[PDB]
């Protein structure tokens, strides 16, 4: 999961990834429209270096939400784990 | 300068910034939970 | 290409729910609607191997399907992971192509399964000692190593090194004393996490000391371990032998644990010869095992010191006046023959000739 | 092999826990002792109120 | 949990080869223990049922057997071999719940 | 540049052809220093003290020598072999002869930190103390292995000329060094 990417003009994120913390991952108690995305998810190519291909977790939704609190953990298989908990 | 977590348990705050897997640096705890974000958000009195 | 426009600004958007492809330079449309699958036959799916579906898996030989059901089992049996056994089968289908590995007897290949799940083990960096694995094949050590070289030389592939601390980590938790059981006594009985920092110290201090470098660590965690367990009650402990702590464990102890124990007690000497209270107490092999606590509280410092006086083999550290003596000069080898006698020398004569056929008639 | 094997080599130790969980999960009890299936014996508990 | 799993462990304790007979495998006693889960290293801790919702794991306790078995010898014996995991229901005899 | 240590050959392989057909049974009874068993091996095994030697007959009419100090040692040797076989009567010669491995050692009368070399080299230096406490070298210019030891000694191997063994401690003695 990669960091936000920023507009080289306005020095800020892309609208998309307007809600993004540092670390790639929404943040509790913004709010978030439709058509934004919450986890900057991508993932290799192998299916000589690896491109990788993007897999965003976009919100769709009719109306907006807020969020209300991330959760990290893993699993005993490695799996990093991300559940986030959304307010209307 | 690296993003803080705190843990489900003992709210200890701990800091990650790689690939480690997710443990609490003081207990054996495995949950986390992001702090709020720094912002101010606006909201109506209705 | 906008096909009205010919600029190349095409951005993907959708309307509240078509999906389109729009020109966003003038306003135009040049592909939009999609057609994808439902959940009504998402619950039908099905799933086909691309072996299955490109004619493979049916040419695997008896033998080759044994092979993998026991990377199967033996992997499982140890509780990993099941990407360490996807891993492992493709690791052993990869070394198969070859020619001198499919056609081998069994037992070879049974040890090369072994040094198969060591290799995926160790890509996951997971600490597995080469005994316990060796014990669950049938085979002797000896055949197991000879093909586990014989594999890594034949691939080339990576072999992530045994790193101490983790082994140690793993190693720890086979001490039963942290357990109140009626087999030992409580007063041995102690707490876990302390019981680690005391032996990581010690092991890094090991390890630091060069005592671990071509030598096996078992041993060196064994002494550390009951260094610790010592150091953390001389009242009582220190009255107890090795012998007695791996009675009390019941693990078995290497015979070159004692001779570790030894050197390591030797660096621990070497170290205390620093501290001003300790050089004036005049200690000794058993009574240095109550300090260590304040030997360690300041390692780096004293370590250094004494490094100015490192550490080698002492079979070499003799003091030896001569190290590698050079050669006279041999190399003539006269012009045709320096010498004759010496064929008569090696050749019998007709009685010997005679003695020697009736030696072994 | 001529010298003694032993059982506890292979106490193949996924088969009981597979065979409850994912009967528990899908809510299908196969059973070939009596060439009969059961259908929908379990069901997500509802935690509307 | 209780009684019902000894009887079946009763009546199969037992089962022998005709293919080189004398050898045999005999159970004698099967315990349920208690829920806890798998550390990464080969170790288990005490779980609540709340970590197992949140983690997407499964609440379960070792099932685990003493058994009788040869091996040239006759005088093998083992007592705390697992042979899986049996789910747990809440607030029953073993759930920490109750 | 050197340290005034200067490795040293203790072993040499060498090979020629005798050109003949030979029994290994007449050999066997009618040398004496010759030792044949052939219910282990089909071959006679050879023996002399100058050259500090050991060497093999094949009924093929083959030869093979080794132990000596230095190359043209072990052709002295190999000459010595097809002597004492010309005179028991065979109608051998001393054709092809070829030197295939000779071995060296040397040392840098320092530590070297095999794990360094490993962490460093991991490509191809293979280090696995519990099977062979030294680290394993192999290396290209020349086509030589190496064993390397924690006292700093090292054994160097697979060569045919004494300045390959010279050339490949001048290369890896900057790395032992540093
Ligand atoms: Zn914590
Ligand atoms: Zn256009």
């Amino acid at each position: 999961v990669m960091g936000p990417m920023l507009d080289a003009a306005t020095r800020k994120p892309i609208w998309r990834h307007e809600i993004l913390d540092a670390d790639g991952i929404c943040s509790p108690g913004e709010k978030v429209e439709n058509k934004q995305v919450l986890v900057n998810k991508s993932m290799p190519t192998v299916t000589q270096q690896p491109q990788y291909k993007d897999v965003p977790i976009t919100y769709k939704g009719a109306t907006d939400s807020y969020i209300e609190k991330v959760m990290i953990s893993s699993n005993a298989e490695d799996a990093f784990l991300i559940k986030m908990l959304l307010r209307q | 300068q690296p993003m803080i977590y705190i843990c489900g348990e003992c709210h200890t705050e701990n800091e990650i910034k790689s690939r480690d897997p997710i443990r609490c640096r003081e207990c054996g705890y495995r949950i986390m939970y992001k702090k709020r974000t720094k912002r101010l958000v606006v909201f109506d009195a209705r | 290409r906008c096909p009205d426009c010919g600029s190349t600004e095409l951005v993907e958007d959708s309307h509240y729910s078509q999906s389109q492809l729009v020109c966003s330079d003038c306003g135009c449309v040049v592909t939009e609607g999609v057609l994808t699958t439902t959940f009504s036959d998402e619950g039908n799916l099905r799933e086909v191997t691309y072996s299955r579906s490109t004619g493979e898996n049916e040419q695997v030989s008896r033998s080759q399907q044994r092979g993998l059901r026991r990377v199967r089992d033996l992997c499982r049996v140890l509780q990993l992971p099941p990407t360490f056994e996807d891993t492992a089968v493709a690791y052993y289908q990869q070394a198969y192509r070859h020619s001198g590995i499919r056609a081998a007897r069994l037992q070879k290949k049974e040890v090369l399964v072994g040094c198969c799940v060591l290799i995926t083990c160790r890509q996951h960096n997971w600490p597995l000692t080469m005994g316990a694995i060796c014990t669950l094949l049938y085979a002797d050590l000896d055949v197991f190593s000879s093909t586990y070289m014989q594999i890594v030389k034949l691939l080339g592939l990576d072999v992530p090194s045994l790193c101490l601390a983790e082994l140690v980590k793993t190693y720890c938790s086979s001490f039963k004393l942290f357990q109140a059981s009626p087999s030992v006594p409580a007063k041995y009985v102690e707490d876990k996490e302390k019981m680690l920092s005391r032996t990581m110290q010690l092991v890094e201090l090991a390890n630091e000391t060069w005592l671990v470098t071509g030598r096996h660590p078992l041993p060196v965690i064994t002494a550390a371990t009951f260094l610790a367990w010592q150091s953390l009650q001389p009242a009582d402990r220190l009255s107890c032998s090795l012998a007695r702590f791996c009675k009390l464990a019941n693990v078995d102890l290497p015979y070159p644990a004692s001779s570790r124990l030894q050197e390591l007690l030797a660096v621990l000497l070497r170290m205390a010869e620093q501290l001003a209270w300790l050089r004036v107490l005049r200690l000794d092999k058993r009574s240095v095992v109550k300090h260590i606590g304040d030997l360690l509280q300041h390692r780096q410092s004293l370590v250094r010191s004494a490094f100015r006086d490192l550490l080698l083999p002492p079979c070499m550290l003799k003091s030896p006046k001569r190290i590698c003596p050079v050669p006279p000069v041999s190399t003539v080898t006269g012009d045709e023959n320096i010498s004759d006698s010496e064929i008569e020398q090696y050749l019998r004569t007709p009685q010997e000739v005679r003695d020697f056929q009736r030696a072994q008639a | 092999r001529a010298a003694q094997f032993d059982v506890v080599k292979h106490m193949r130790q996924d088969q009981i826990t597979n065979g409850m969980v994912n009967a528990i999960s899908t809510g299908n009890w196969s059973l070939k002792r009596f060439k009969m299936d059961r259908q929908g014996v379990t069901q997500v508990l509802s935690r509307l109120s | 949990i209780n009684v019902e799993i000894k009887k079946i462990m009763k009546a199969n304790e037992k089962v022998t080869s005709d293919a080189d007979p004398m050898w045999y495998l005999k159970y004698l006693n099967i315990y349920v223990g208690l829920p806890d889960v798998e550390e990464s290293f080969n170790v288990t801790r005490p779980v609540s049922p709340h970590e197992c919702r949140l983690r997407d794991m499964t609440y379960s306790a070792p099932i685990t057997v003493d058994i009788e078995y040869t091996r040239g010898s006759q005088r093998i014996i083992r007592n705390a071999l697992p042979i899986g995991r049996m789910p747990i229901m809440l607030r029953s005899s073993n759930c920490v719940l109750t | 540049g050197p340290s005034g240590i200067v490795p040293q050959l203790q072993n040499i392989v060498s090979t020629v052809n005798l050109g003949c057909k030979l029994d290994l049974k007449t050999i066997a009874l009618r040398a004496r220093n010759a030792e044949y068993n052939p219910k282990r091996f089909a071959a006679v095994i050879m023996r002399i003290r100058e050259p500090r030697t050991t060497a093999l007959i094949f009924s093929s009419g083959k030869m093979v020598c080794t132990g000596a100090k230095s190359e043209e040692q072990s052709r002295l040797a190999a000459r010595k072999y097809a002597r004492v076989v010309q005179k028991l009567g065979f109608p051998a010669k001393f054709l092809d002869f070829k030197i295939q491995n000779m071995v060296g050692s040397c040392d840098v009368k320092f530590p070297i930190r095999l794990e360094g070399l490993v962490l460093t080299h991991q490509q191809f230096s293979s280090y696995e103390p519990e099977l062979f406490p030294g680290l394993i070298y192999r290396m290209i210019k020349p086509r030589i292995v190496l064993l390397i030891f924690v006292s700093g000694k090292v054994v160097l191997t697979g060569a045919k000329v004494r300045a390959e063994i010279y050339e490949a401690f001048e290369n890896i003695y900057p790395i032992l060094k540093g």
